[PDB]
RNA sequence: ACGACCGUAUAGUACGAGAGGAACUACGGUUGGUGGCCACUGGUGUACCGGUUGUUCGAGAGAGCACGUGCCGGGUAGCCA
RNA sequence: CGAGUGGCUUGCUACCUCGAUGUCGGUUCCCUCCAUCCUGCCCGUGCAGAAGCGGGCAAGGGUGAGGUUGUUCGCCUAUUA
RNA sequence: GUCGGGUGAGAACCCCGACGGCCUAAUGGAUAAGGGUUCCUCAGCACUGCUGAUCAGCUGAGGGUUAGCCGGUCCUAAGUCUCACCGCAACUCGACUGAGACGAAAUGGGAAACAGGUUAAUAUUCCUGUGCCAUCAUGCAGUGAAAGUUGACGCCCUGGGGUCGAUCACGCCGGGCAUCGCCCGGUCGAACCGUCCAACUCCGUGGAAGCCGUAAUGGCAGGAAGCGGACGAACGGCGGCAUAGGGAAACGUGAUUCAACCUGGGGCCCAUGAAAAGACGAGCAUGAUGUCCGUACCGAGAACCGACACAGGUGUCCAUGGCGGCGAAAGCCAAGGCCUGUCGGGAGCAACCAACGUUAGGGAAUUCGGCAAGUUAGUCCCGUACCUUCGGAAGAAGGGAUGCCUGCUCCGGAACGGAGCAGGUCGCAGUGACUCGGAAGCUCGGACUGUCUAGUAACAACAUAGGUGACCGCAAAUCCGCAAGGACUCGUACGGUCACUGAAUCCUGCCCAGUGCAGGUAUCUGAACACCUCGUACAAGAGGACGAAGGACCUGUCAACGGCGGGGGUCUUAAGGUAGCGUAGUACCUUGCCGCAUCAGUAGCGGCUUGCAUGAAUGGAUUAACCAGAGCUUCACUGUCCCAACGUUGGGCCCGGUGAACUGUACAUUCCAGUGCGGAGUCUGGAGACACCCAGGGGGAAGCGAAGACCCUAUGGAGCUUUACUGCAGGCUGUCGCUGAGGACUCUCACUCCGGGAGGAGGACACCGAUAGCCGGGCA
RNA sequence: CGUGGAAGUCUGUUAGAGUUGGUGUCCUACAAUACCCUCUCGUGAUCUAUGUGUAGGGGUGAAAGGCCCAUCGAGUCCGGCA
């Protein structure tokens, strides 16, 4: 047959970028040797195309306007620290060694100095709960316990822009609107819909899929479409 | 619309050129290569085998 | 409040909107003041008229109940 | 190049207990077809006359354009049913 | 039960056409056949009459309008000689 | 187009005048691309031109494009190339990372020019006048100098300032008309230099407890109004420019509405709306320099693309010319352009055809079907049902009004703006042309806007929001590459990948036996390497031991593929069809039966419904709104019909000129029968038949057009499928190499990743090379 | 009651886009997809110019096996090839 839609997507073309030339900033973390005596004045609150969450314009005190993950409650004029004995305040950034348990944090790294992995969307955040010399024990937004290096810095406090799932889309215009900021090639014509030449699942008289949904792990691209290592499906059971 | 009469007055690019090379009137203005004499892509002359029959 | 959408999309559509927007473009209260002029300026983007203080919070709420929680700690 | 039907007189008669109910013949009309014709009725009639909207020739008068008459009203000859 | 005629139905066959003989129904326009529905002339009757039933000669003329359905076919309505 | 005239050997179409027309977002003006000399002059008619030609985009020969300040040039955009590096058997190949370069002529950014005159042809380029920018030199000033500002920015609504234009008032200049005294044109004057400043922001004063303010939002003791002030706009006003220019002349003044341009206020985003060079910041004189490339003409029913002087296609600016009206609408008309959407002459001009007007009475009887046509129509007033998601339905439906003239009232600063009143008055008709909905109901489908088969399908198909399931913590899942590498990703579960269903509302039953996916697994089965036995002086080879993934086996899972019957009062094979819906776009029987409606209804709708073979995200039901979607009914309307007629315009017919093509074995005046490979102008028998020509509608030449798409055949082809055959990628898994120290474990030194670095995480694993087993229509 | 002016909102041959029916005209065409009337959208998932990217078992595809220069169930050219 032909390359199904997954396969053209790989090849990087320009309907399957992402448009990265009106993109803001690559939020990471401020590279700090040791101490504390790095601190920020709040300039202005912006939107950030990438993750339609806002983003923080930020100053600091040796003259560097770097953009920020913004978290909730964050405004013009406030001041954020970021270092090791920083102050325990919602919007500053200090390794999870120094923050207490049972306090939400976002923006957590994966090998300490990377900038920033995990907890970045709207209104998410991550737990804090275990301490250890050795572990930090956090439990990502997905509901993992994830067990982590005490020197992968965090900043504290939920991401802003909670809720934004909440309201519907409405009309397909506005989806429209926001998958054209996004690395996404939509709408989205069903396989079954298509011809045998095309997709797997297309093909036949009526619309339906031609072999079971649920395809295996080893299956290859151009192959593995429907419900990819399925542990179960449906709802009831 | 039609694909042919009414498709044809949209023709008014200009792609192939004069070359500085070769002289002939393929040089690709908006690639900057030539499809006569490969000029823009090679050092060499654009020459193939199959230009002519197998045994000539 | 979604009478720009007419007689198409449905009621649950136009509820979410309806409950969204209305509590919105409504008076809510400011971190800086005791003044009640807080609008929005986009997403997730808020703005008081009062002290020109440019915040951030939820999408559609000044407050979400998960950023109430980080003052808790 | 004529085909067929209805009606009247025959006759409420012949026939028949009654109910019911003919024909020959003589008439009048209708229908279908056919050929022709336009006094009459009807249609057309961008011949013609009138009214009138818009705009242009200054107004008036008198005109052009509005699809092959702007629109409306009347309509001779002829051609027609 | 037996004997046939037709070539309108269906079937059979594979002769003709696959370097193409344009489909069904309908329509329009022309000619024809008779195994006659009406009309003309007749014979019989379980022919009083009236209305019929059956049959004979006969192809001059006629055999129309509509509702469902693409329908051919058919069903249905009101007229009709 | 016509009548005159001009030139010429020759004139319907070359030129002049007159008369008559055509074009108004174009048929006018300026341009991009593209063309390439097509531009101008002179001379021509062999070619080209739908006829002719004295003409020409044709032939020939000459000539024509002038820039510091208009573009290019410079800058950077999506992105492209080159070099280096790395890959590759290799390259003219290939991703990343660096460096450099390229990348905008209407239409991104940008130092600077206006007015007039001039040519056969150029013109912000030449000439006259005036002006401006940059660099440099000198002189004076200046020590400031780089922070900041600008370049530099989305969509929607809106205020204020304001020019051109248009119109009104009045005056002057010129023209027109002549029953009036009305009508038309003009009344000019730039760049630049100087100056003025509304809005915004801010400062002083002030002292509001309810005031200030807006078209609207709004503002304030954290200091309102009012008062003074700093900052600060136009392509605008004002003055100069200008005893410049231009005009035959006059060579105006005020006003309203105000494109351009200037400057503000508000709102929206699950959408956030370039960059860089450059400029400003940061003076003035005088002098010098300012090179290079483009510059003609067309820009289209004849200069472009489409083989053509092609009814096609082709971007931008003029969107403010007048009446009209809501209008960038119609219709009419200026300025400007044209009579080249380029053959003519003749016939009351027949038939027949294309477009079209009008048709009495009837009124869909026409037809598969109201196809075609028609009806309705603008504006105001009154009035408006079922249903509904409360938005809508709705312009429902239905009714009335509508001109002109005289004199007025109201709103507003006013309009040459709007809304009304009284009286008079004309027509068949007052949205008098033009412009300008026919209306209502039942049903099916898809919710809706949207998408699509460029060229027979616009639909019920695709999309959609919404619903749902799946995979993945990022050194991820998914995907591309042979590799070096790469998309997703300036992303991180409120994410984004892979699928299904398809708005809302009410719901979404039962089945895990088969197949699929996933988890588990005592035991069984499970390859190669290493290891053990036999064998061989070695080797081939045979057997054993251990045993990964996988399989067996067990479990989970159906919004996973799918299933939901036969028999009787269980059987296959797990269950045995629940809500609903139902003769369905699904019902064979079938025009099912009953009812509605009609004179009559295989239609349509309602009900029943045992459903050949309905049914729950293979989604079921339902539904307001929407629809060039399918079906049906009513009102209205009508040449669709009864049944046709007359007319109009272009053809058709005759004449001049121009001038193809299809097709052609031959013969050929046929007709009725027959015969023949059973479908004969040509054979047989008869009949008929004097030749030629014009017009016609198409009976025949199994007419012309295409080596039939139907069907079969060929050890033909291709696309597609799968538990067809055989293989190939890919994934998983063992083993060997890299690979190191001390049947479970510790370490650090290779190697990997994170960190700028110090250093940190990981670690003999992973990656990579090799081999083995399993899966493997993803591909051949 | 006014103000406000939302909208994949409505009427609309505004420009512009599209192409339902006539199965009209044409069908050796004006035209190898044309003409006329009728019809649909017309502030948005809108339309459009120029520049730029994706390439052949590969692109692109709101999916019609649509489109990739009159060429598509695998473009075109030349070669294999007689
Ligand atoms: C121009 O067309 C023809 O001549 C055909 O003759 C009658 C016909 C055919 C053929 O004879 C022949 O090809 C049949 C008579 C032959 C036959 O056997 C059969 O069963 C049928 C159904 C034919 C009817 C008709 O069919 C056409 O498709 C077939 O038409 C076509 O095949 C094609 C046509 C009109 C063009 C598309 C070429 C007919
Ligand atoms: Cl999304
Ligand atoms: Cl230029
Ligand atoms: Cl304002
Ligand atoms: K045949
Ligand atoms: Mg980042
Ligand atoms: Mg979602
Ligand atoms: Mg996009
Ligand atoms: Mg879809
Ligand atoms: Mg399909
Ligand atoms: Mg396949
Ligand atoms: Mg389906
Ligand atoms: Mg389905
Ligand atoms: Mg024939
Ligand atoms: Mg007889
Ligand atoms: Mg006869
Ligand atoms: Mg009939
Ligand atoms: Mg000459
Ligand atoms: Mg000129
Ligand atoms: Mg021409
Ligand atoms: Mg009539
Ligand atoms: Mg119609
Ligand atoms: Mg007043
Ligand atoms: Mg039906
Ligand atoms: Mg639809
Ligand atoms: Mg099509
Ligand atoms: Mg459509
Ligand atoms: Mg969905
Ligand atoms: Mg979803
Ligand atoms: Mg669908
Ligand atoms: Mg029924
Ligand atoms: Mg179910
Ligand atoms: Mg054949
Ligand atoms: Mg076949
Ligand atoms: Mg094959
Ligand atoms: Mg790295
Ligand atoms: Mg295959
Ligand atoms: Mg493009
Ligand atoms: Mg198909
Ligand atoms: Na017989
Ligand atoms: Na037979
Ligand atoms: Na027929
Ligand atoms: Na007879
Ligand atoms: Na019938
Ligand atoms: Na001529
Ligand atoms: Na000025
Ligand atoms: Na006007
Ligand atoms: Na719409
Ligand atoms: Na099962
Ligand atoms: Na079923
Ligand atoms: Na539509
Ligand atoms: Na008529
Ligand atoms: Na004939
Ligand atoms: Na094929
Ligand atoms: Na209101
Ligand atoms: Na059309
Ligand atoms: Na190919
Ligand atoms: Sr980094
Ligand atoms: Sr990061
Ligand atoms: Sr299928
Ligand atoms: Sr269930
Ligand atoms: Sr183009
Ligand atoms: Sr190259
Ligand atoms: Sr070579
Ligand atoms: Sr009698
Ligand atoms: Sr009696
Ligand atoms: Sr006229
Ligand atoms: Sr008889
Ligand atoms: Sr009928
Ligand atoms: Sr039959
Ligand atoms: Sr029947
Ligand atoms: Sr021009
Ligand atoms: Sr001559
Ligand atoms: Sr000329
Ligand atoms: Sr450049
Ligand atoms: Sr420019
Ligand atoms: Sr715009
Ligand atoms: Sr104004
Ligand atoms: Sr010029
Ligand atoms: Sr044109
Ligand atoms: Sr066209
Ligand atoms: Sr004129
Ligand atoms: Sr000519
Ligand atoms: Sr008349
Ligand atoms: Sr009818
Ligand atoms: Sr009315
Ligand atoms: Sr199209
Ligand atoms: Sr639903
Ligand atoms: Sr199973
Ligand atoms: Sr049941
Ligand atoms: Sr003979
Ligand atoms: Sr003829
Ligand atoms: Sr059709
Ligand atoms: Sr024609
Ligand atoms: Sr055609
Ligand atoms: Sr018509
Ligand atoms: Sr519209
Ligand atoms: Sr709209
Ligand atoms: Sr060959």
């Amino acid at each position: 047959g032909r390359r199904i839609q997954g396969q053209r997507r790989g090849r990087g073309t320009s309907t399957f970028r992402a448009p990265s030339h009106r993109y803001k900033a690559d939020l990471e973390h401020r590279k700090v040797e040791d101490g504390d005596v790095i601190a920020g004045t709040v300039v202005d609150i912006e939107h950030d195309p990438a993750r339609s969450a806002p983003v923080a314009a930020v100053e600091f005190e040796d003259g560097d306007r770097r953009l920020i993950l913004a978290p909730e409650g964050v405004g013009v004029g406030d001041e954020l620290q970021v270092g090791v004995s920083a102050e325990i305040a919602p919007g500053n950034t200090l390794p999870l060694a120094e923050i207490p348990e049972g306090v939400p944090v976002c923006n957590v790294e994966s090998s300490p100095g990377d900038g920033g992995k995990f907890a970045r969307a709207s209104g998410v955040n991550a737990q804090l709960l275990t301490h250890d010399r050795n572990v930090a024990v956090v439990k990502l937004p997905s509901g993992e316990m994830k067990r982590l290096d005490p020197q992968c810095r965090a900043t504290i406090g939920v991401v802003a822009g909670g809720g934004r799932t909440d309201k519907p889309f409405v009309k397909a215009g506005n989806k429209h609107h926001k998958m054209k900021a996004r690395g996404t090639k939509w709408p989205n014509v069903r396989g079954v819909a298509m011809n045998a030449v095309d997709h797997p699942f297309g093909g036949g008289g009526r619309q339906h899929p031609g072999k079971p949904k649920s395809i295996s792990r080893n299956a290859p691209p151009g192959r593995k479409v429907g419900d990819i290592a399925s542990k179960r499906t449906g709802r009831g059971g | 619309t039609g694909a042919g009469t009414p498709s044809q007055g949209k023709k008014n690019t200009t792609t192939h050129t004069k070359c500085r090379r070769c002289g002939e009137k393929s040089y690709h203005t908006k690639k900057k290569v030539c499809s006569s004499c490969g000029f823009g892509k090679s050092a060499k002359r654009r020459d193939y085998e199959w230009q002519s029959k197998a045994g000539e | 409040s979604s009478g720009r959408f007419g007689a198409r999309y449905g009621r649950v559509s136009r509820r979410r909107v309806a409950e969204i927007e209305s509590e919105m473009n409504e008076d809510h209260a400011c971190p800086n003041c005791g003044e009640d002029r807080v609008d929005r300026q986009g997403t997730g983007i808020w703005q008081c008229s009062y002290c020109d203080y440019k915040f951030t919070g939820g999408s559609y709420k000044p407050e979400t109940p998960g950023g109430k929680t980080v003052r808790r700690s």
